[PDB]
């Protein structure tokens, strides 16, 4: 969205020819223009047939229709049950407290109805007590109870609010905003099953993927913040297990990002699935499009039976008799080094990949895959399940083709899944913070002004609860250097806030800095 | 391929000082147009090298993405230097003397031309026209090589 929005378009010239004269706004909005010896003023109302006015307010429902409550609406605190208020309380560690709100939204909700009172009444804070947003942490919060119709939020409120919430609209919440709050509720329904299980990386991921699954229009897959939520939990596999139901074909295991994540012992299954699956596609049966999966896999067996069973294909023939071969013969080695390389000029990448494979040549199977098939998912996937969790290839693989394109777009989520997967957690936690061109001599990738800069360098709160997390988990890499770490945590406080207060969360912000733990 | 060395030489005169405004500026139709002149005093043997050599550079041409037109006069001079090789070769004899394999020499000739996909990459198209004159002994168009290739060619 842009950063300001027309709100109103005050035309003085449909009355006269006369250019204005002098503007001066005043109390309360009032906007005075003049011209000649002739005054213009305009109160703070609004006419809503004024195109500015008519888009600026959307959908929205307002309780006064002017500039001064209109600028109050589009910008300033979020009323507590706004979505984007819900889902930043969930990544910062306040799900109980999200859990209350939503209770007493419903019951707010309830109070209205009852008393037949219009909707618009409804109190922003819910009546809730601000010291409740400023808790430290999830587990110390005073979850307290209610009279016993709807004592705690369960199923049975999300149920009722998912019913209300249709019966009635919000105030000052655009159509798609109470779209994706019931999102929210229900992912906060499916979190409260899981919450018992999954530790805190895997509710945020939760979340993460429930919201995506609410935007496959604009978003096509997930964003690398889900899965570095993912990464670092601890619970990859009841992760994984929850969005399995989706993952049939490959372009939704790489919706997901699955090969990213997942845990290598998973990869493997999830390999042998997904060429189940792609062998047998919707069209026909044929061994190409499941080679790579098989041959990563070390399935060279399968794949020769596939390609026999596969009477009907016109390369069948030609299939069967070659790769039957033993490929540790040199003579048969540089045969299918010939053929995958003349596969790549006659423009079939994904057979020059799968050639490439087939003799053990990984190196150049991953470059044929990222870089000519378009598939880093692919490559990493292909990395983890032949080679192993960590490198060696992988490693080249990503500080090659990956870490450049990161610096240059200075996105510190990929920085830190990179230095991650090169297991240098050490930096790769501090990545999180400072910009990627600023590590590990990065600026002799690319100088410091081919890099993204100005408006573009949006903040992330997200990725500052992230290194909370893994800087107290991993306080080895910490101990040996803390005033030049608290110099850049005092920093990046003070800008992840004044985004969390820019888009509304002051709330948030306060319990941000008032709860953040400097390592002493 | 066995011609006039006068027809060869008003061509490298031509083609010089006549231009072509494909390029959206005239540039000499030579500056795009090469040659292959094997004339007829000229060895019989490299008229057909002559043609293998034209249809070659086509080919490479066709291969940076160019729309190339391979101009052969005359194909009927390569057939008689394969009738002259065969004959001196000692193997039997067809028609009118030509070797049993003159039609499959032809159909490979003229199965170079073509539109196609390059290999490698960038991806590219090319084409390769091929325009044959044959000149068939007394004018009569029933002569083994233009029997031959009107059997191969799309156009007469």
């Amino acid at each position: 969205t842009p950063s300001y929005l027309p709100i109103e378009k005050i035309d003085i010239t449909a009355h006269t020819a006369h250019n204005i004269g002098d503007s001066v706004w005043m109390k309360n909005g009032t906007f005075v223009v003049a011209s000649g010896n002739q005054f213009y003023i305009k109160d703070k109302s609004l006419d809503l047939t004024d195109p500015f006015t008519y888009q600026s307010i959307g959908s929205r429902k307002i309780l006064s229709n002017d500039i001064l409550h209109l600028s109050s609406v589009l910008n300033g605190p979020l009323p507590v049950y706004h979505p984007q208020f819900l889902i930043q309380a969930i990544y910062a560690n306040k799900l109980q407290l999200v859990k209350e709100l939503l209770l007493r939204l419903f019951l707010a909700l309830r109070k209205l109805d009852f008393e037949s009172q219009d909707v618009s009444n409804l109190d922003s804070n819910l009546g809730m007590d601000p010291l409740k947003y400023f808790i430290a942490k999830d587990r110390d919060y005073p979850v307290e109870s209610f009279p016993d119709p709807y004592p705690c939020f369960n199923k049975t409120v999300s149920l009722a609010l998912t019913e209300q919430l249709t019966k009635t609209t919000l105030p000052y919440l655009t159509r798609h905003q109470q779209i994706t709050l019931i999102t929210v509720i229900e992912a906060v329904d499916e979190v409260t099953k899981n919450e018992n299980i999954v530790d805190y990386n895997g509710v945020r991921f939760l979340l993460g993927v429930k919201l995506f699954l609410s935007h496959k229009n604009i978003q096509k897959s997930i964003l690398m913040r889900d899965v570095s939520w993912a990464l670092h939990s601890d619970n990859k596999e009841i992760l994984l297990s929850s969005i399995d139901r989706h993952i049939t074909s490959w372009n939704r295991a790489r919706e997901y990002r699955i090969a990213y994540w997942i845990k290598e012992q998973d990869l493997v299954k999830k390999f042998e699935d997904i060429a189940k699956y792609e062998f047998s596609k919707d069209d026909k049966r044929d061994p190409s499009r499941c080679a790579i999966f098989y041959l990563a896999l070390k399935k060279k067996q399968i794949l020769l039976s596939l390609w026999k069973m596969a009477i009907g294909h016109p390369e069948q023939q030609k299939m069967v008799r070659f790769i039957s071969n033993d490929f540790t013969v040199p003579r048969w080695r540089t045969a299918a080094l010939k053929n995958a390389f003349v596969l790549l000029s006659k423009h079939r990448y994904m057979d020059a990949a799968v050639f490439f494979l087939l003799t053990d040549s990984l190196k150049d199977c991953v470059n044929v895959l990222c870089k000519q098939v378009h598939d880093m998912d692919l490559a990493i996937g292909v990395c983890r399940v032949y080679e192993g969790d960590n490198g060696p290839v992988l490693g080249e693989l990503l500080t090659a083709q990956m870490l450049p394109e990161t610096i240059k777009e200075n996105d510190r989520w990929k920085a830190s899944f990179i230095y991650w997967k090169l297991r240098k957690q050490e930096v790769a936690i501090k990545a999180l913070l400072t910009a990627p061109i600023d590590l590990e001599n990065n600026s002799s990738i690319v100088d410091k002004e081919v890099c993204v800069n100005r408006s573009f360098l949006v903040e992330d709160p997200a990725l500052l609860y992230l290194y909370n997390h893994l800087r107290n988990r991993n306080l080895k890499y910490f101990i040996g250097s803390l005033n030049v770490e608290a110099k850049i945590e005092c920093t990046l406080i003070l800008r992840v806030t004044d985004i969390l207060c820019r888009m509304g969360c002051n709330y948030l912000a306060v319990s941000l800095v008032k709860n953040w733990k400097f390592i002493e | 391929c066995g011609e006039r060395g006068n027809e060869m030489a008003e061509v490298l005169m031509e083609f010089p000082e006549l231009y072509t405004e494909m390029s959206g500026t005239k540039e000499p139709i030579m500056k795009r147009t090469t040659l292959v002149a094997n004339t007829s005093n000229m060895p019989v043997a490299a008229r057909e090298a002559s043609i293998y050599t034209g249809i070659t550079l086509a080919e490479y041409f066709r291969d940076q993405g160019k729309n190339v037109s391979m101009i052969a006069d005359s194909s009927s001079r390569w057939a008689e230097a394969l009738r002259e090789i065969s004959g001196r070769l000692g193997e039997m004899p067809a028609d009118q003397g030509f070797p049993a394999y003159l039609g499959a020499k032809l159909a490979s000739f003229y199965e170079r031309a073509g539109k196609a996909v390059a290999l490698g990459s960038p991806d590219r198209t090319g084409s390769v026209s091929i325009v044959a004159a044959v000149s068939p002994a007394g004018g009569d168009f029933s002569d083994p090589v233009t029997t031959a290739t009107l059997g191969i060619t799309q156009v007469f």
